[PDB]
DNA sequence: CCCTGTCTGGCGTCCTCTCACCCCATG
DNA sequence: CATGGGTGCGCCAGACAGGG
């Protein structure tokens, strides 16, 4: 423009013709960047950022290194101490010297300095060795790396992002019971028991009889047994008991059952393992149960006899909501399950109008290209199968492949007017030419 | 608005509720007619369909009313020129 | 931290005679069931009455 | 670059026909605002203008004021001349800042103030030439048609409003269609609409005739009066100096050629020619064509003029809905009352015992000789008190102790007269007597008179309840003041 | 940037404008159908339970694909042609495909039964209101069996609805699912257990006597109250419920 | 509800201190707080009697220093060239 | 020519979501 | 720098030989 040309005289530079932009990214994500690695092809002028790093990782290889160095003199010179123990021992005489001569000490020729002199080898090994490996580290670090053909350097960002929970993730037990996390409800709403204490996850019954999975009620039943044993381990921790009744719950908790494997004994542990091994089994206390060979019914029900919680597993539940009791007591356990990585916040996508293909005028394919979802041949079937005509003229004219169509669409939509200017799929003219580069000589007639 | 079953006890094609429908509905969006019953800020679909169930509207009337209100534009014109 | 949506009766759609339908909003993420709970207990049997 | 700043000045000035200096202050102005945009603090911008090179500089301008209100864009006078000591109040200080880029932001935003001023320079300048126009009939292109108004194109970014009130009562005018107006008003208002054209106003009428009849435009023949309803009828009262010109003939020319073609482009409004007169009466009979009137009789102390017509005549005389007597009414500048030839002398026998009852009862007269006084022209008490004494003995059988009698009877009536309507009402009797008890304002005074309490007496001998009824008097009220008039008549 | 005032703008256009859902494998024309939208906290298409029947759709994992009519003749269509109200019987014969599919017939078959003794055995009931009343204050059971007095109308008249009222030996829960039931349809629909057969009678002969709309707001009624009392019941499954045969170890 | 909640009523003159303020909490630059030290301006109330003309007087206060000051003091209420009678208050004349 | 064996062609569900890698070779 | 050449599918079906 007149002023854009006069840019030169007003202010300077020349003119504005390339336009001046910067890549910016997209959205979607958030995170916090944790790392920055910064590859520079040989030759090219390192910046201010990529020489930062490299002092860093100067830095951090040059301390490292020096560290080996240290920690394995330490141990050097705590095998001179240990040797040094017996055979011309000084016990005052031995740090009044410095450190790095203790080898010309009186002592004969024995294994004691012939030790001394391997330990000396190793030693000069070390000094020499970390010389010629701290010049071959600054020469991996200074020097460039092989790239691709035509590319300066190469940054790469590691965003880490926290993803909690939400309605939508999948989630799933370890016998087979999927399910989409429907509700994520306030803590009143739960069923409670008697004592008190909400259940964390309400799953649904009427999966057990058709898809036969019954392996998952009695690990539910197996792990209610072993988190009333740790309910127990706790009320006889938290009231400061001392070492006995410990051990003695804890006993006839490991020893309940026929004839099996473990046979284990407390007597051997000597009152100070027994409370680290309570205060791992507060949380709970695990159970082996092995393939084929597993725990019976009567063994769990033996084992919910060690706690006091009901033989049939099932504890009668109050309402949350109503605060009136559930009738026909329900059935409550601990169920370990998995969250599995089909997210809902990597799957869900929406499209207004995005960027569209080269060969075939059409929305472009997928999530990471900003694209549009396949309208498929049955969906085409499943309209032609109502009376729905105008709805699929616009699905396969206006929304998808006719640009002069879509546009005319754009500004009737942001104008009101819900209209559409029909045209032709512009794929149906690729359809033309490519039968028409054979010798075949498709037309339009009339 | 849930269910339709009157506009086409009024209309027996269920395909002719659709045209008539849409000729309603882009008669009172664009070309700025008031709706013959009062709404309730709904949109103008649920208005021509609202107007099909009263039974004021239908193919007949809106061919009589174009009928009528181009005989009337041209008569305007006629009686402007002579 | 004392302060939440203090509700209100937006209306009474009395449908007819002898019913009514009394509507409260807004309520917290919660207090719905609440005072639901409260009212359709205390309605039930506490309230007197001749019969 | 440099030469291309030079190369659009040249153009724009020789364009335009506008001073160079005036684009460059606007554009110096633009580059400011533009500037200002770019900080996200409210900063002060000085842009200057090489006028030979192009280049620019930028500042951030420090007003020079005795009092800062604004530390950001604002500096005090002794800290100005810190800097400079050759500043003064209203000066600005600089400070080195990087001028804004000519981006097409800049670009778009220079364009914008650049058509400003050529609205400012090109078409101010374009309006004071076009003179005539601003206040001739103007054409223009109908643009838009609302429900209220009509905008007019005019061309050169010129648009004109004509107002539903200045419209005729049958036009229909369409996008495209050409319409002419007068230019009544312009208005220099920061928005809206800036040049108004009527259709329905007299000025219409002047200009179409200005433009028909060569004669009035080469001033032979002025035009005095203009009357109008629009789209129905006009009345115009024409004047020449030259005797060899008549002015009604020229107007209406040959066969009425002129006429037509002013009323074909009023939509058919009805114009009645008239030739004015500087005899008032004279003036009015020609207005009140095409009625034939048999007399007038003028009352000047109304400005009122009474016209007898033949009672064949009445109905064209007042014509439809009154529309002839109301625009001859409006074109003299007279009240006129069409009456018939028995009706007006219905009205003056009914006028003249009117005034023979007056004088006999206030002057203490026979009726024969207030029948004389009538029939030498006197009508009211106040002719009879105040004419010279002259024309009194100019009457057969008046001498100088009898006017002077008369004289001093008509103004103790008109004192008596006036007393008494001060004493019913609280003009002056009421407003002074009633009026004395403190807090009696005006009004009081006069619903006082009206209750029959005239005096400070009366409304001494009042109760509170008989006063109680008298809107705005409170029973408090009420006391107070029948104390007050009780302490000033009784112990005064 | 999505300020305040485009959620409003949201709401206003969202409103009255139907979306084509979409099941990724549509092998029949029920898997494609038009609902209006309801606005999600949240990243995952709520979609009606019966609706999922049509579908094949459990909700183990799927997705689906959401289609916005953009003229106003596709709004028309979906609308009128493609809603989910207009698809309530299988274009393959005449059975309904809004079918209760299984939380429901649970709540159902809990609620319409019956057992030998509970509380409020064989007491009487001046209508299904207060058998309601008698379930929630704590008086009586769900399946406790009664004499009420209902007043069921039939509508043996060319369309006028004739009330019949009398004293049906019932439960609780058949009175309570009465006062759901639409006036035309006989009291002996609901007397019965109400399995799954028994309840797609239920609605098919809603749909063949009372139309469309009736059929459309009693499908809704009855997924609530069998959600409601299947919440209600506690129907469990234990390793009890499994109940071996004695004979099991002398058969083999 | 009035039986819920009947069934819950048993539960439920140196102008000022701105003035007597010394000039270092007026958060001005280094140097500005530094030259008017240099003129004995310990108090808030000390600047405000000072007049724009007096300010420009002092050794080393440039425009820009004065500027600050000004919006400073107006970000309080205050402006230059105030009288206050009675200033300093005897309870300053001590320190 | 009327039946029999062989020889080649044509075809086999729909939506999605990542990844990895796209012609040597050389006088 | 620019160009230059495996051996796990199974049925249907009709056209091409191949006897018959
Ligand atoms: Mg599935």
């Amino acid at each position: 423009t007149p002023e854009e040309k006069l840019l030169r005289a007003i202010f300077g530079e020349k003119a504005s013709d390339v336009k001046d932009s910067s890549l910016r990214v997209p959205n979607g994500v958030s995170g916090t960047v944790i790392d920055v690695q910064v590859f520079t092809r040989d030759g090219v002028e390192k910046d201010k950022r990529a020489l930062e790093i490299e002092e860093m990782q100067l830095k951090q290889a040059k301390k490292d290194l020096s560290e080996e160095l240290q920690i394995l003199e330490a141990g050097l010179f705590s095998r001179i101490r240990a040797v040094l123990v017996a055979g011309g021992v000084e016990a005052e005489k031995l740090d009044k010297l410095p450190r790095d001569r203790w080898l010309e000490l009186g002592l004969t020729d024995e294994e004691k300095q012939n030790q001394l002199e391997q330990l000396a080898e190793q030693y000069d090994e070390l000094k020499h060795e970390f010389e010629k490996k701290l010049e071959a580290k600054r020469r991996k670090i200074t020097q460039g790396d092989d790239l691709a053909p035509g590319v300066l350097k190469i940054v790469k960002v590691y965003l880490a992002v926290k993803r909690r929970i939400q309605p939508g993730d999948k989630m799933a037990g370890r016998h087979g019971n999927k399910g989409v996390i429907s509700k994520i409800n306030p803590i009143e709403d739960m069923p409670y028991d008697e004592n008190g204490t909400p259940v964390d996850i309400v799953l649904n019954p009427l999966g057990v009889p058709s898809r036969m999975n019954i392996g998952q009620i009695l690990e539910t039943h197996l792990g209610m047994a072993a988190k009333g044993i740790g309910d127990k381990i706790n009320a006889m921790l938290k009231q400061q008991q001392e070492v006995a009744k410990l051990r003695e719950f804890i006993q006839r908790a490991y020893d309940l059952g026929a004839d099996v494997r473990q046979k284990v004994d407390l007597s051997t542990f000597s009152d100070e393992e027994v409370m680290r091994l309570a205060e791992n089994l507060r949380k709970g206390m695990p159970i082996a149960t092995p393939v084929f060979d597993g725990a019976k019914e009567a063994e769990i029900k033996e084992l919910l006899k060690l706690g006091d919680l009901p033989t049939s597993g099932q504890i009668r539940l109050y309402d949350g909501r109503t605060g009136e009791q559930f009738e026909r007591p329900v059935t409550v356990g601990y169920m370990y399950m998995l969250k599995l990585n089909h997210l809902v916040d990597d799957k869900m996508h929406a499209r207004s109008t995005g960027s569209y293909s080269l060969v075939t005028q059409q929305p472009l394919g997928g999530k990471a290209q900003f694209g549009g979802q396949r309208f498929g041949e049955m969906e085409v079937w499943a309209l032609e199968a109502y009376g729905a005509a105008y709805t699929l003229q616009e699905m396969l004219t206006v929304k998808s492949d006719d640009v002069n169509g879509r546009t005319k669409m754009y500004k009737n939509i942001v104008d009101g007017n819900h209209q559409m200017e029909p045209g032709m799929p512009e794929s149906f003219n690729v359809l033309l030419k490519e039968i028409r580069s054979l010798g075949i000589n498709i037309e339009l007639e009339d | 608005r849930v269910t339709v079953q009157d506009a086409v006890e009024k209309i027996g094609n269920r395909f002719d509720l659709v045209l008539v429908a849409a000729r309603r509905a882009r008669q009172m969006q664009v070309g700025g007619k008031d709706p013959l019953v009062p709404e309730e800020n709904d949109k103008t679909t649920v208005i021509a369909l609202r107007e099909i169930e009263e039974g004021l509207i239908n193919n007949q009337i809106l061919d009589v009313r174009e009928r009528q209100e181009q005989q009337e534009q041209e008569a305007a014109e006629l009686q402007a020129v002579t | 931290v004392t302060e939440f949506l203090k509700p209100r009766l937006v209306d009474i759609e009395q449908v007819s005679s002898t019913h009514a339908k009394v509507t409260l909003e807004p309520l917290e993420r919660g207090f719905g069931h609440t005072l639901g709970n409260a009212l359709r207990r205390i309605l039930l049997s506490s309230m007197p009455g001749c019969a | 670059m440099n030469k291309e700043i030079l190369a659009v000045v040249e153009a724009v000035s020789n364009e335009k026909a506008l001073p160079r200096e005036k684009i460059f202050e606007a554009l110096e102005s633009a580059l400011a605002t533009a500037t200002k945009k770019k900080y996200e603090q409210e900063i002060d911008v000085r842009v200057q203008i090489d006028r030979k090179s192009g280049d620019f500089d930028t500042f951030r301008r420090w007003l020079v004021v005795d009092e800062v209100t604004q530390p950001t864009k604002e500096i005090t006078l002794e800290a100005a001349r810190y800097e400079d000591e050759s500043l003064n109040l209203g000066d600005y200080v600089e400070d080195q800042i990087e001028s804004v880029t000519f981006d097409r932001i800049t670009t778009q935003t220079a364009k914008q103030v650049i058509v400003q001023k050529v609205r400012e320079a090109e078409r101010a300048m374009v309006v004071d030439q076009f003179r005539e126009h601003e206040g001739e009939i103007i054409t223009g292109v109908v643009k838009k048609v609302n429900r209220d108004n009509i905008s007019l194109d005019l061309g050169n970014n010129a648009e004109a409003v004509i107002l539903r009130e200045d419209m005729l009562p049958r036009e229909n005018f369409r996008p495209g269609d050409r319409v002419r107006g007068v230019l009544y008003s312009v208005r220099p208002e920061a928005r809206g609409a800036q040049l108004f054209v009527t259709r329905s106003k007299p000025e219409m009428l002047i200009e179409l005739f200005r433009i028909e009849v060569p004669e009035i435009g080469e001033e032979v023949i002025e035009i005095k009066a203009a009357a109008r309803d629009p789209g129905s009828r006009a009345k115009i009262a024409v004047k020449t100096n030259d005797k060899r010109i008549d002015p009604v003939g020229a107007c209406v020319g040959m066969r009425g050629a002129r006429v037509q073609a002013v009323s074909t482009e009023l939509g058919g409004e009805r114009i009645d020619i008239v030739l004015w007169d500087d005899n008032p009466a004279q003036f009015v009979i020609n207005a009140m064509a095409p009625a034939d009137v048999a007399s007038i009789v003028v009352d000047e102390d109304k400005h009122t003029m009474d016209i007898a017509v033949e009672a064949g005549n009445l109905a064209q005389a007042i014509g439809r809905n009154g529309q002839n007597v109301r625009l001859a009414s409006q074109l003299s500048g007279w009240e006129l009352n069409v009456m018939t030839v028995d009706d007006l002398q219905a009205k003056h026998q009914a006028e003249a015992h009117a005034a023979i009852d007056t004088f006999t009862k206030y002057l203490d007269i026979d009726e024969d000789f207030a029948t004389v006084l009538v029939e030498e022209g006197f009508s009211t008490l106040e002719e009879l008190a105040y004419v010279p004494m002259k024309e009194l003995l100019e009457i057969e059988g008046l001498d100088e102790p009898t006017v002077e009698a008369l004289r001093e009877r008509a103004k103790n009536a008109l004192a008596t007269i006036a007393q008494a309507q001060e004493e019913s009402l609280g003009d002056n009797k009421p407003a002074d007597d009633l009026l004395n008890l403190e807090g009696v304002d005006r009004d009081l005074a006069f619903k006082l008179a009206a209750r029959g309490v005239c005096t400070l007496e009366d409304l001494a001998e009042q109760g509170i309840d008989d006063l109680a009824d008298i809107e705005g008097l409170t029973d408090e009220k009420a006391g107070a003041l029948i104390m007050a008039a009780r302490n000033i008549c009784w112990f005064g | 940037r999505e300020e305040a005032v485009v959620w409003d703008i949201l709401d206003e256009v969202i409103r009255e404008h139907p979306v084509l859902l979409n099941r990724a494998p549509t092998l029949h024309r029920l898997g494609i159908q038009a609902f209006e939208p309801v606005l999600i906290e949240g990243k995952a298409i709520q979609l009606h339970p019966l609706v999922c029947a049509a579908y094949n759709a459990d909700f183990d994992g799927d997705q689906m694909a959401v289609h916005v009519p953009l003229t106003l003749e596709a709004q028309l269509e979906a609308r009128a042609l493609m809603m989910s109200t207009n698809n309530i019987l299988s274009p393959a014969n005449g059975e309904p495909i809004i079918v209760p599919s299984q939380d429901v017939v649970l709540g159902l078959y809990y609620m319409t039964r019956d057992c030998v003794n509970a509380k409020g055995e064989g007491m009487v009931l001046t209508g299904p209101k207060e058998a309601e009343r008698l379930y929630r204050s704590g008086l009586a059971s769900l399946h406790a069996r009664v004499k009420v007095r209902i007043t069921e109308y039939e509508k043996d008249a060319n369309g006028e609805l004739v009330a019949k009222t009398s004293l049906k030996d019932t439960t609780v829960g058949r009175a309570i699912l009465w006062m759901i039931v639409p006036k035309g349809l006989p009291y002996s629909i609901v007397n019965q257990a109400l399995g799954k057969k028994a309840i797609s009678k239920m609605l098919n002969t809603c749909y063949r006597i009372l139309g469309l709309k009736p059929t459309v707001i009693f499908a809704d009624q009855i997924m609530y109250t069998g959600f409601a009392y299947a919440a209600r019941s506690g129907a469990s499954v234990g390793i009890d419920d499994m109940v071996i045969p004695e004979k099991k170890h002398e058969i083999i | 509800a009035t039986i819920l909640a009947e069934q819950l009523e048993a539960f439920v003159p140196e102008f000022d201190p701105i003035l007597l303020r010394p000039v270092d909490d007026l958060e001005l630059t280094v140097r500005s707080a530094n030259c008017l030290k240099a003129e004995a301006i310990h108090y808030i109330g000390d600047l405000v009697q000072r007049t724009e003309v007096e300010l420009l007087k002092t050794p080393n206060l440039g425009k820009k220093s004065l500027t600050e000051i000004k919006d400073v003091l107006a970000s309080r209420g205050l402006s230059l060239g105030m009288r206050l009678e009675n200033w300093p208050p005897a309870s300053i004349a001590d320190e």
